[PDB]
């Protein structure tokens, strides 16, 4: 695996991550973001 | 915290197998996530109050 | 069936690799610990040639085990009964005879 | 490495510093998540 | 690629990713993170 | 079509590698399950060597199934028909002959 | 032009990997289904040795349909013409002769 | 300085491998389109071999541009003569003489 | 037990690696620390052959000390006896002889 | 101590891989920059034979210098001084002989 190609996937992962968190964050207990 | 020991155990043999459909990764033992608002708050919810108003 | 009582050919490796405590940040002060009580347990590339005939019967003793349940083994070279597992035994399967390529890793319980 | 699992892992890995950032961002500066 | 030295890599891309998505999601619609 | 009729020449690789649940515990301890419930399939590492006018018949055959769906075979190893599936079968041409390279995968289904 | 008029060397690899729905988790139940409609398109791993002046000529048709351009051709291995594209063919130019290494990835539009 | 005059001996890689935008559509069919507006530029694996007291020269002239820049040179493929430019130009040294092996790229500038 | 008495016969590699602190700046400079107090302590890929009874005392001995703790040895280096850990040692058995391959790192501890 | 006075053998490989500043999007324009001022400062895979006694002294003067501190060194190549640092300078030691493997790249501090 090159690195410059494999970095923008791993930050585009972090991104959907990241999002998926914060969404799983507003439910009821969690943290509100 | 740092990749100081992550190669502490090195991670070599489970690496080169990048892991296994039979077993799974990544755990990320809860043990201080769980326990930064207080223990009292792992046994207890909480309870909430209302905003203080300035009209009172 | 609780023995391995085939012959494997002369050549066969015999890996250790312990499984050590080890603390050391960059290249400075290191301390090491032995871990656990069992450290090394081995590791046998063991190697077979048999005829096809046999084969039937070999593969039987390697597939009904299937992965679990260790089965007792002598390796020709330290001579002390062990209990060893087994879980890739390819083979090939020649004109007249079929090679077994092995793995035994020793176990405790 | 088989994409599969790494992608896996990678998600996962996403997800656990997403949590970290969030509750980061919750101490006095920060921007409360 | 070793694995002990790409996973904090991994873990660093993931908390810049998060630190981005909860700066976007700051903006008008978004979630306000 | 529901049988292969072609015979293999050099000598197959014929994996096992079975599926297993296998947990270990700190000082040398363990604990194993077979995970399954029905054995382990097995998978032959075929290859053909077949005159320049059959291979058309034989690539015919082994595109009909198409990666999926499974043919009969009685491999020469324990001379026990089983279903298997083909997904790759690479082919290499010569001047007179056609040397087919594939890996038949075994499958209850 | 529109067709591939070249002989190309003895030694020739084709291969087929056709594309299925495959659905299985661990080990257990599994079920496979034909995907597409044009289930495989093969792939021919073509090599050419040519004499250095006609080399220009066949890197001038290689190079007009530059990856696109699908162009007829057919194959020593069944006979029947089919459309293809090429992406790679990379070339050595020896003393005398020049060797051109192409792949053929056969397409339907 | 603009030519490069020195001779390459024993038969290049001369890789072409064209940018072109590919989609694949469902059963089979699929779109492509040449990507770029000015063909594909083409790159030679060259090797030379020299006298030990002309491998300074080589490399102070194949030093000077750096990596940038762009020299003359007409390959012994085409016989038209392109503008290229060396970027490692790896360098073994011998008892007599001195063997370069470097990848020439074409540019359009 | 303190010191390893067995004798390596082929020709071992004695890697050094010094770790170094390296900054590099723009136009070419750069600035380089030892980074660590004491030295480098370099590793020795070691070879052995011994015949099949001696094996067992061998084994034993690298495995008392099971990756962790430290032996004396000196080495047919530079003739300075030095602490040394063993954390592999694969050996390979043969028909009259066994053949260990191990790696031995100097320690201060 | 500051010159490396001992002699390499034949076959040593000198690699320069300049740095250049790379603009280019895709397939399309492309721009070339001569990024810093000392572009390209080499890389000398040198290699020694030495007699088991002055492997010592070799050794020594490498591990002196500890991967910083620079020496001065004329290379075969081009027979200008230079400075140059060392990093891995492997070792293997023959029955008679031992042989160096290291690499020398040149700095500008």
């Amino acid at each position: 695996q090159i690195g410059p190609a494999a970095l923008k996937a791993v930050y585009d992962m972090a991104r959907k991550g990241a999002r998926d968190e914060i969404q799983t964050q507003m439910r009821d207990g969690g943290l509100f973001s | 915290a740092g990749s100081f020991f992550t190669a502490g155990a090195t991670l070599a043999a489970w690496g080169a197998a990048i892991g296994a459909g039979g077993m799974t990764g990544i755990l990320f033992s809860l043990g201080a996530s769980m326990v930064l608002g207080g223990v009292a708050q792992m046994l207890a919810p909480k309870a909430r109050t209302p905003r203080i108003q300035t009209t009172d | 069936m609780k023995t391995f009582r085939w012959k494997v050919k002369p050549g066969m490796d015999v890996a250790s690799v312990p499984s050590v405590r080890k603390v050391r940040f960059g290249d400075g002060y290191s301390q090491r610990a032995p871990a656990g009580l069992n450290a090394n347990l081995k590791t046998y590339s063991v190697t077979l040639s048999v005829p096809r005939e046999e084969a039937t019967v070999l593969e039987s003793f390697l597939e009904e085990h299937g992965g679990w349940k260790s089965f007792l083994w002598t390796p020709p070279y330290e001579w002390r009964q062990i209990k060893v597992t087994c879980a890739k035994w390819s083979s090939r399967v020649s004109m007249l005879r079929v090679e077994f390529s092995a793995e035994f890793e020793q176990v405790v319980n």
